[PDB]
Formats: C-alpha cells, structure tokens, sequence
DNA sequence: CTGACACGTGCCTGGAGACTAGGGAGTAATCCCCTTGGCGGTTAAAACGCGGGGGACAGCGCGTACGTGCGTTTAAGCGGTGCTAGAGCTTGCTACGACCAATTGAGCGGCCTCGGCACCGGGATTCTCCA
DNA sequence: TGGAGAATCCCGGTGCCGAGGCCGCTCAATTGGTCGTAGCAAGCTCTAGCACCGCTTAAACGCACGTACGCGCTGTCCCCCGCGTTTTAACCGCCAAGGGGATTACTCCCTAGTCTCCAGGCACGTGTCAGA
C-alpha cells in the first residue's frame, strides 16, 4: 500500500509528457513494477556506498555515485 | 571339479535371489511411484540400475537385499576431512535459484542426519498410504543410514534403500590415477566412462570426533557394474559367439570363499566382501586378457587369486581401486592381527583341499 | 621479448576442476582476456571507491565493496567468502 | 515546463520501505530523495517514449502492458 | 625459506604479480597488504566458477578440451554471469539456439 | 516439395548450432580497407585485426535481428521489415 | 563497390542465425546501410589508436580497444 | 607572477588542472602540455554550451539561464545531443 | 573547490549581459568534473596502451579525438593546439 | 514581495619561481617476420528464373474499455516548535606500506612428441508431406 | 494414421598438427631491514535528520456516460520460398620480397622533488531587484 502511493494521476502526468495520448488500463500496476525494479537497483548501490563509508545518512553524492555506475549519469548534486 | 560344483551353488543362490526379487521388485515398482509426485524434496528420485541387478554382485544375506535410490543435486562440492578420499563432507557452489535443499544443511555442510531422517519419514507414510503391497518400516538404529522396511509375506523377507546423491560433474581429484584399466579395455573405455556420473553414500566414520554423520563415502558402484558385464578386450568375449572367459567366475568364488569365511567364524566381519573385488580389480590390471583366463586350468585362476590376496594380505597395502591412495585394509583402519589371523585361514584353506567347501 | 600470461595460473585452475580437461589455445585467449578484464573492473571500482572517501591506499575492504557492487545477486555473496577466507588464512601465516 | 511529477511524501515513503530491506535502520539527506526522485521520474519519461514507438508500430494509440516489455526487452533490462 | 605469498593465502592465482599489478598501474597512491591477496581469491573464484560449467557443457558434448563454443554456452546459461558479461562478445562462440514459439507450424 | 517456411526452420537449428563465420572473408577483406580508405591512405591489417573486425560485426548484425525478429512478432507478423529495424535501432540508442 | 559482396544469401544466413523465419526483399539494401555505419565508427577509432602508436598498420589490439570504446568486449583477440 | 593561464590566454586553470592530473591516479608522469590542452578542451565546451543556452533563455525572454534552458540547448544541438546523452539534469524537464 | 568562479568569466564574454542561477551553475561544476573526467581517463588508458609512462599534450589530443564528435572535435583540437603554442612560446 | 543572486574584504593555502638529479623518451642501426601480391585449378557459392501459396494489407462491424466532467473526500504542503543522532573536523601515535639489497625458485621461450578431433562413407534413423 | 523421399544422426577407420610435457635461464618475486606518514582512536562541535501538530486546499477518488478506438473476421493479391541450371570468383596451395614492427645503445632533456614567497579564491556578511 506504499507503493500505491504513486497515484494514477502521476502515471498518466508522466505518460503524457512522454507523448503519450491514449493510456491502457493495465499499465499502472506494470509501471509500478517498473518503477519499484529501478528503485531497488539504485537504492542498493547507495546503501553499498553509505556502509564502506561507515555512515549512517544516505548522501546525495551516494545516490549520484550509485547511478553513475548503472550508466545514468545525474547533473546537479 | 570342486570349483563348478561350488559354481551351480551360486546359480542356485541366484535362484534363490528370483525368490526374493518376487516380491521386492513387486514392492519396488509400485512404491516409487508416490516419490516423484509427492511434491518434496526427494520428488524425482529414481532407483539406479546399479548393483547385482537380480545377480551374484551384491553379496548380502540370502534373507536381505539392498538397493539404492539415487537423488540428484545441484553443485555437489566434495572437501575430504582429516581423512585420504576415504570419507567426504558435502558442501554447495554457488546456485542461481537457491538451493532445492536449502534446508537440510547444518551450516554449510549438508549432512545425512536430516537428509535419512526425511526420507524415512517419507518412506514411512508412503508404506502406510498403499495397501495393495503389504509393505512396511521396521524401527531404526542408529548404527547404519539405512532406512529398512522389513516387508510381510508368508515368509520374512526385509530390504532396506540407501539414499546417494547423484552428480553429474567431473569426478573427484582422488580418482585421478585410479581405474587403470588402459591396456586391458582400452583408453577409449575409461574416458568414456570417466564421463558418468558419480554417486556419495552417507557413511559415519566411527573413528573421529569432529564430524560423524555429515560425512560421505564416494560410490562408484555404476562403474563397477560396466566392468563386470561387458569385460574383456574382445568385443564379443561373454558377449557372443561362445567364447567364455572365467574370470568373474573366479571373483564369484573368490567371493563364496570370502564370505563362508566370514560367517564360520567372528573376528572377520572387520572385513567386507568389497576388499575382495578390489582385489581383482587391481589383479585384472595387472595381466590384461592373457591366456591363462580360459576354462580350463581353473584350479590356476584360484592359485593365482589366493597368490595376489595373500600377497596384500602380508604387505599390508591394497590399495582402493578407484581411489589409488586409500588402503582399504590398513593398521589404522584394522589392525594387523585380525588380517594376519586372516593371512592364516587364507594360507590354511590353500592346502588340504579347501576343507571349506566341503560343507559349502 | 617476454610475454605474461595467466595461462600457467588458468590452467593449474582448470586441473582443480575437471582434472582430465584441457584448453583449446583460443579457449585460453578467452580466459586470459576474461581475467584482465574482471581485474581491470574490480581494480577501477575500488580505485573510485578509495578517492570517493579521500583516502589513499586500496585495502582488502575496498575489493570487498568493488566485489559487492560489481558482480551480480549470488556471485557478491561467495565472492567476497572467499576474500575473506584468504586474508585470514594469510595473516595466520 | 520543469517540475517533478510524482507526489514528495508518497515517494519518500516508498524510498524508505525500499532502503530498510538493505540497512536496518537508515536515515537519508532530504537531497538524497530529491535527487532518487528526480532520476526516477526521467527514466519513466524515456520508457514511455519509447514505449510509445512500440504501439504505433503495432498500429495502435493505447500503450498496453505488452510494448512496455518491449522496450525493455530491447533495451536490455529485460 | 623463500615461501610463495600465493601459498600461504591457499590461492593458485599470483599474490605477488597481482600485487605488482595493482601498483604498476594507476589506481591507487599504496596498495594494502591483504588486497592483493583479496583479489586473486576473487579473481580465482569467478575463473573456476566459468571454468567448471565451461567444462560440463564440454563433457556433455562428448569431448576432452574447452572451445569458445563451450565458454559462450557457460556465461549464457547462467543467471548471474550472464548478467556479467551480457556486454561482451566470445569470439567463435555462435549464439544460444532459441527461436520464437510463434514460428514453429 | 517442401512447403514455405519449413526450409527456414530447417536452416536457424543449423546456422545457430554451429560457430563458423557467415560472411565470406575476402569481400569483407576488401569492404574493411575500402572504409579505411577514407581515414588513412596507404594502410596495413595484420590478418588478426580483419578476424576481430568480421567478428565483431557479425555479432552485431545477428543480435541486431533478434531484436527485430520481436518487432515483427509484436506487430503481429512475421516478415521482418526494413520499419521494424529501424524500430529496433531507435529503441536502442543508435539512432 | 565492395559493400555489395555483402551478398543476399550472406544476410540470410546471418537472419537465420538470429531467427528470422521470413525476410522482406528491402531488407538486404537495408542491411548494407547498417552494417556500414557500424564499421565506420569501429574502424574510425581503431585508426585513431594506430595513428597515436605511429605504426602504418592495424594490429587486433586497435580494434579491441575501438571496440571497447562502443562498449561491446571481444575476447579472444588479446588484451 | 604569471599563473600558467594568463600565459596560455585560457580562463580555465591550468594549475588547478594540472594538480588534479597529477593526483588524480592518471599516469606516473604529466607533460606540461596536458594541462593547458585540456584546460583549453573544458573551455571550449563550456563556453559553447553557454552560448548555446544563454540564447535558449532569450527566446522566451528570461534573462537568467536556469536547468530548463541548459536542457533545451543540449537537446537540440545535434552534436552537445550526442556527447551530452544518457544524462538526466536536476529540473531539466 | 569548484569552477563556479571561471565558468562565470567564460559566461560574461559569451553572454555579457545573462546570468546563471545557482542550480544551472551546479550543473555546470558537474558537467566539467564529468568531461575531465573522461578525457583525463581516455588519456590514462592512451598512454598505458603505448606502455608510456606520461600524460603528453599529444594524448589529450587523441582523447578528444576519440570522444568529442563530428565537429566538435576538429574544433576542440584546434583551440587546445593554439594554447599550447601561445604556451610553449612564453 | 522575498528570498535568490551580486558584490566586498581577510586571509591562508595552494600555485609560481627557481635548482638539481636521473631516468623516461627520442634517435640511429639491424634483424626477421609477416603483410602483400601473383598463378593456377577445382568447385563451392552467388546469381538467375519462375510457379505458387501462404502471408501483408485493406475493409468492416461490434463492443468494451478509455477520457472528460462533476461532487466529495483524502491527505500532501507549508509553517512552527524542539530535540537528539551523527556528520565533520581535530590531534596522537603508531604501525603498516614504500623502498633498497641481496638471493633464488617460478615462469617464459624453445623444443618436440602423439593423441584428440575433424573428416569421410555407408547404414540407420527420423522428419516432412501429399494424401 | 500410411508410407516415399530427404536431412540429419551416427560409428568404425584416417592422419595431422596442436596441446602438453620437458629443459635452461633470467628476471621478477622474496627475505630482511629502515623510515615516515596515512589512518585509527578518541573527543568534541553543532548541522541537519526525525517527530509531532494544525490548517488550508490542491489534488486523488468515485461515478456517469458516450464516443473513440482495439480486435476479430473476411478477401485478395503482391511477393517471398523452394528448387533447378548456370556463371564466377572465393578458397587453397605455393613462393618471393620488401615494408615495417621490434630490439639495442648512447644520450639529453624533461618531469619529480624541495623551499619559499605570496596573490588568487574561498567563506562570511550585506544589499539589492528578477521574477516564482
Ligand atoms: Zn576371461
């Protein structure tokens, strides 16, 4: 029920911008897959991070860290 | 002579093995069934055509027979305790979806302790569901892995399955210079048999103290079948055409000797009816199809058998067949006065004739 | 000149496993260029890793994290048991 | 224009639930979501573009659970 | 005298040319003690982990010796190693045989 | 006669069990030093480089048609088109 | 020129290999194009590393190298 | 007296850069050309993504360069495009 | 440290009369760091081919090369190779 | 209308200016190997033709599931108060790694044998296909 | 199902050339020591991460509804597939030669290292106007 938490409004808001016109109505429950797979891929990477350091908080520089190395590269942190 | 004679008495005990196989292939054939679909960890473990196969081979009680149910696993790793390739602990490489039996484990060991215990609780409650075969389980021991299920019938009968896991990788680094058998089936023979898999029976020590139950015993028991069958470096020899080599009739008494031994009197149940195939399997090695394996001059196939036993038997080495650096018989495994008693019944039997076949 | 290769090192592990297997000379170019490659990851990750933290010595604890973050799933989990498992039996010595 | 398109708490809570399956207990920067976020909303961005290719080949306009997996099939992540 | 740190460590991978290495190239000002010994664990882990299934699909074959065909259907059988080395191509290894459901009559 | 199709099946179990390369090598020869050409002029190729460039290019072309072999399935058929390359090339970063 | 030694029955023993069943007739002059803008980019770069050696010729390591820059790993051809 | 860039006539600095080569874990040694061509490399590329954007804001007549007008200037450059992929920026939308 | 203070006087010639807030000027301490980066680890592995045991002006070059492309790269070239000779000529 | 950028001084910390030692990189000279070019003969593979049948494509119609709008409800967003974990820096010392000698077994190159394996030939089998 | 015609699988003999074993040797790993400074250990400051709470109200939720479009069905006709005959030019062996990669020996000049003097650049604070 946390994951439920990315409301269908905000699907549909990034389909859209994505230059989607027509929506299914099966592809939020797939979309949140989707989207939890990705999470889980990076958060993964900044815990792996945040522990050799020995700290506690989870940095910005950590996450920029842990999806530079998935080929993502993020501006501005 | 003497040594047909003792050869029509074997036929007689395959005989009676018909008896016995009556009703355990009987029980066998319908009792499996259950295990592949009974949705648990032991689904999918097949009987292996392995051992005396209704033979002569498997060298057990007239009363009792033996078989073995051979269970596949993922990524056996095999590590050797204090010990030389005489016994083997079980451990697991790497495995993408988990191990199937990632619960029978004691840490990273994976010992015979739970794995016996769940399979004759499974035997136990298939023997219980199936009414048409009047099968049973008789209380265990502690002193054997094998879960025994003596069966009713007008007259006793019991037999008992041994659970050995089955890989299909290479086969371990003890055996490396072991099975030769070059110039006598020929490389080509080995190297297409060195591609078979290889089983482990759950074997206790009974002499350490670190680890007693989780220990394996290497069994290549499906190796040893090959070989007896189709032997020879002819094609056709014992295959067709005539041709009859005695040399497994040799082992057969050989064995017959071993054993009316061993029941007449006590001190040699320190030694098993394996030490003697070992022997001849290192003997055959050592002059690969000569002349002198023909039915006739029989009496020097025996000469020549008892030449080799004797021979181990004082210099106290012989060595495991497959396994080239394992002494099956050896102070530390069995002092020497047990086998020099043993070298004495050997050398006595010699002369006057045998007096032991006399009453077979 | 003078060669190096890891093909001394490949096939001493390859007569571990599977003794009575051999390699195919181009099998072995597979494996000498498999070995520096997956050297050349791991060293890159933990040579990051040590500059991410300011600091100036790669430790066996920096191979441990290049190995956790690099491979995938199961192989982090035995690789970094058997790292362990040598730096250990090495300062016992 | 530029601004996120997700819900912050929702998302924060969804970060957390999927971090304390790593580290017991974990605390993160408030730009250490800021940035996940941020991130997270592009890639779907780039998936539905691209998803998109794979129902107007099919001679379609509603993206359907089907040509999601394509794009990932073909992108290497499935 | 004059014990090999490779043995020491239980390893048949070289401690000391991995130690040589890890210094003659850049990645770091100083190099540990137990790093060397560390990575040549790892990497003799991962080489035995693709070797011995290597090995199986070669024995199944019916053969004595390891080709590229017989490290590409190693790494693409696996899950994890796969995963590995999804990015790299085995020269004379071919591809993995599948073909779509859809297409068989 | 063998109907359509089955002498297409025939030949993937075929050109998918075996390894040997599926481009004849002294075209390729010529294809790779006329691109060259226009880098550097007068240009040598140790017979190793060509191998490596014939089987890195193969590799690319092959897994190139297993990505548009799911571009024609999804479109619900099964001549692959010039289209569905040119799908599978732009969900990829190639073009 | 050469590019069409790049023959039909070529391109369909490569679409055999990566499962085609059936091959439109625009695919092969499709191919062609492909192909080519892969080995202009791997050989661009493999004469970029051969002109900074100063050699005349172009050993496998360049095209290693220039492959690894694609992000595509050849084994079996040294490094 | 002179900094390395002013002699250079580069904006960048050459110091700087020359520092962060040297402990960088790059190679044993550093020419002294290294950090002026790369000094000179950074400020090429910078100076023409600000050109580029600075003009990207005065279409919609702000006069202040923010993440959205960076974005639209790498996106529609057809080089900046392609050096300048696979890369997210911070409310670049 | 940052490069806040020399991608400000590159701004003020190509854009004299623009600014740049704080987070577009953060993407630009970010968009440096990432091109040196690359180049400088482009011309590590340059030198490491050629078992060389220096990073030369001559590396730089070919890690431009190699990266930057189309007609970026024929211009970085161009203006790194002026630096270097107003550099060599002081 | 306010907080997000612009601009200003103290200073200290890192860069600029020498100087020297030595070792990496530039040059000239030889070696040999490995890339190119040619010759000529089977002969395997590409080219070409053509009949058809199985499939791309267009058309049509139903229906069910997606989009817009409206009344209601849930909870995100801003703020404000307040405390405690823990990030970040500092100061000791100490012990671990760099470096230099001198010794020495491991690993590379060269050499040489013969066993795995690639190929052939003729069953034997086992798909496909019209029916 | 039944069976004719084809591919594909397979197994007892060639024969060649590469995997692997061995030997001399050299150079790179090892042993033994010294030195110095990176990193641990401890202690401390105080930034910022968590926590609750109350009010406003933008946004999620739910329903109605009717129209756009997904999906099956049908037809038909382009255009690939399989097979056959014929052209061609790739593959192979073989030899020659010369261009170029590789190796070795001075040698010099270019980068690292060190000491010191100090101006560029960061931080803290104040003071506005672009524009959410
Ligand atoms: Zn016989």
């Amino acid at each position: 029920d946390n994951i439920q938490g990315i409301t269908k409004p905000a699907i549909r808001r990034l389909a859209r911008r994505g230059g989607v016109k027509r929506i299914s109505g099966l592809i939020y429950e797939e979309t949140r897959g989707v989207l939890k797979v990705f999470l889980e891929n990076v958060i993964r990477d900044a815990v792996t991070y945040t522990e050799h350091a020995k700290r506690k908080t989870v940095t910005a520089m950590d996450v920029v860290y842990a999806l530079k190395r998935q080929g993502r590269t993020l501006y501005g942190f | 002579d003497k040594l047909k004679k003792v050869l029509d008495k074997l036929r007689l005990k395959r005989k009676d093995i018909s008896e016995a196989a009556e009703t355990v292939n009987k029980v066998v054939e319908r009792l499996l069934r259950r295990m592949q679909k009974r949705e648990s960890e032991f689904k999918g473990v097949e009987q292996l055509n392995t051992g005396s196969y209704y033979e002569h081979v498997k060298i057990s009680a007239p009363n009792e027979f033996d078989v073995m149910f051979k269970l596949e696993v993922p990524r056996i790793e095999l590590q050797e305790y204090y010990e030389t390739g005489a016994f083997y602990l079980v451990k697991f490489k790497r495995i993408p979806r988990g191990n199937p039996l990632s619960h029978f484990l004691e840490g990273e060991v994976l010992s015979a302790t739970k794995m016996l215990s769940k399979f004759r609780k499974i035997i136990k409650e298939e023997v219980k569901e199936i009414k048409d075969i009047d099968v049973s389980v008789e209380k265990e021991k502690p002193g054997s892995p094998a879960v025994t299920l003596l069966i009713r019938n007008p007259e006793e009968i019991s037999v008992d399955i041994i659970l050995a896991l089955e890989s299909k990788g290479s086969w371990p680094i003890s055996t490396k210079e072991g099975l030769p058998i070059q110039g006598w089936l020929g490389t080509k023979v080995r190297t297409n048999l060195r591609r078979e898999p290889f089983y482990l029976v759950p074997k206790n020590a009974k002499d350490g103290n670190s680890f007693q139950g989780e220990t394996w015993r290497l069994s290549f028991s499906h190796t040893e079948k090959y070989i007896l069958n189709n032997h020879g470096i002819e094609k056709t020899c014992c295959e067709s055409s005539g041709a009859k080599c005695c040399r497994k009739e040799c082992l057969k008494l050989m064995k017959y000797l071993l054993e009316q031994l061993k029941k007449e009197f006590q001190e040699l149940d320190a030694f098993c009816s394996y030490h003697v195939k070992t022997a001849i399997f290192h003997m055959w090695t050592q002059d690969p199809q000569d002349s002198q394996w023909d039915p006739r001059n029989l009496s020097s196939c025996f000469d020549k058998l008892l030449a080799f036993f004797l021979e181990c038997l004082r210099t106290e080495k012989l060595d495991h067949y497959f396994i080239p650096k394992f002494n099956l018989f050896s102070q530390e495994l069995i002092d020497r006065k047990s086998k020099e008693f043993l070298s004495k019944k050997i050398e006595y039997e010699r002369n006057n004739g045998f007096p032991i076949f006399d009453k077979l | 000149s003078r060669k190096e290769s890891y093909s001394v090192y490949v096939y001493k592990v390859l007569k571990q496993v599977h003794p009575d297997t051999g390699i195919s000379s181009k099998a072995m170019g597979i494996m000498n260029s498999f070995v520096n490659d997956i050297f050349e990851r791991i060293a890159g990750e933990a040579s990051r890793l040590a500059h991410y933290n300011k600091r100036s010595t790669i430790t066996s604890r920096e191979i441990q994290t290049a190995v956790r973050l690099l491979l995938p799933g199961e192989l982090a989990k035995h690789a970094v048991s058997e790292g362990t498992k040598a730096v250990t039996k090495y300062t016992s010595s | 224009s530029t601004e996120l398109l997700i819900r912050k708490l929702p998302f924060q809570r969804l970060v957390r639930e999927i971090a304390q399956d790593f580290k017991t207990d974990l605390r993160f920067q408030s730009a250490a979501i800021g940035a996940l976020q941020e991130a997270s909303e592009a890639y779907l961005v780039g998936l539905f573009e691209d998803t998109n290719l794979c129902a107007i080949h099919a001679k379609r306009v509603t993206i359907m659970p089907k040509d999601i997996q394509l794009a990932r099939r073909i992108r290497g992540e499935r | 005298k004059a014990k090999s740190r490779s043995s020491r460590a239980g390893l048949q991978f070289p401690v000391g040319r991995v130690h040589r290495l890890l210094r003659k190239g850049n990645y770091a000002e100083r190099v540990g003690a137990g790093a060397p010994v560390y990575l040549a664990a790892v990497l003799e882990y991962l080489t035995a982990e693709i070797l011995e299934l290597a090995g199986n699909a070669a024995r199944d074959n019916k053969k004595t010796r390891i080709i590229p065909r017989h490290l590409q259907l190693a790494i693409r059988n696996d899950e994890e190693l796969n995963k590995l080395l999804g990015r790299v191509t085995i020269a004379q290894g071919g591809v993995l045989p599948n073909i779509q459901a859809v297409l068989l009559p």
